[PDB]
């Protein structure tokens, strides 16, 4: 349940950590392979810039 | 009284059973000012039950 | 008026709407045939078709 | 020996190619896997019966 909401107003953007904590788009993290192809479209128009 | 009309009482169902469906009532605005149209998901053309 | 109805007999329209659609919902459900999940989506499951 | 690989079985098979991903196969997948392995010992063996 990887789930993105735009930061608004200037704030960066949020992704939803596996312990409930959201965390801005930098640092190091991991991923199942099995959530980029699910989302394989949504997510790369988010994480590519 | 010699021969009536017998009933057909065994018939069968393929699709899936259900009598309540969900209607949209009003349009939503994914073109809006505040929140860029990359955060909808109907931009991607994911289907959504 | 074709835009009118009398209140004082409700109610057996409303019994006759109840009969009508418990006797359109009397089927038997078919076993139609399934098919293994071949994306991440879900854990494997069957589906339907 | 092949087919306990990539299912659930009893059959005891020393298990080694595990690192390497892979769904638990259904009735239908596993038979279009031994389907295949069939048609290949055919070929190997030269036969047509």
């Amino acid at each position: 349940d990887c789930r993105i909401s735009f930061g608004m107003n200037g704030a960066a953007p949020m992704i939803r950590d596996e312990t409930g904590m959201m965390v801005p788009f930098e640092g190091n993290w991991i991923f199942p392979l099995a959530l980029w192809q699910m989302n394989t479209r949504y997510f790369n128009q988010q994480f590519d810039a | 009284l010699l021969h009536a009309d017998t009933p057909r009482l065994v018939t069968w169902d393929a699709g899936l059973c259900t009598s309540f469906k969900i209607v949209p009532i009003v349009p939503a605005q994914v073109p809006q000012d505040v929140l860029a149209y990359t955060f909808f998901t109907s931009s991607y053309a994911i289907q959504s039950p | 008026s074709v835009r009118g109805a009398n209140p004082l007999m409700f109610r057996a329209n409303v019994l006759h709407m109840l009969l009508e659609f418990v006797l359109d919902n009397l089927y038997l459900n078919r076993h139609t045939g399934f098919s293994q999940d071949h994306t991440p989506f879900t854990e494997g499951a069957n589906l339907r078709s | 020996t092949l087919v306990a690989q990539i299912s659930e079985t009893q059959y005891p098979v020393d298990r080694y190619l595990d690192w390497i991903p892979s769904l638990r196969a259904s009735a239908a997948t596993a038979a279009t896997f031994a389907e295949w392995v069939n048609t290949s010992m055919k070929t190997a063996f030269d036969l047509s019966d």
